[PDB]
């Protein structure tokens, strides 16, 4: 398979991440900077772990 | 096509994407010969941004 189930369910989960600290960094009001790098450490353990 | 490892993680990935447009505008003949191959690339960068 192309892709590869085990690794889009972590997918997933990290989107679900994604909003849930999401929601808590806006509700803090922590800078925009630190948030989007949350995100980017969320997506690079996406890829590690594909 | 030589390979090229893209994971397609960051927008700067787009990188790769108009590396391969300029190739398809200098060098169509090029192109269409390993198109196919691209095709592998590209889809790896349309399952992430879209």
């Amino acid at each position: 398979t192309v892709t590869n189930e085990f690794a889009s369910r972590f997918r997933t989960i990290v989107a679900t991440l994604a909003n849930v600290v999401n929601e808590r960094a806006v509700q803090d009001d922590m800078q925009k900077a630190t948030r989007s790098c949350t995100k980017q450490w969320l997506r690079h353990l996406e890829t590690q772990f594909d | 096509l030589k390979k090229i490892a893209e994971s397609f993680e960051d927008p700067s990935s787009i990188v790769v994407v108009l590396e391969f447009i300029l190739f398809a505008l200098f060098f169509p003949t090029e192109f269409n010969r390993i198109k196919g191959d691209i095709q592998n690339v590209l889809l790896l960068f349309f399952s992430r941004w879209y």
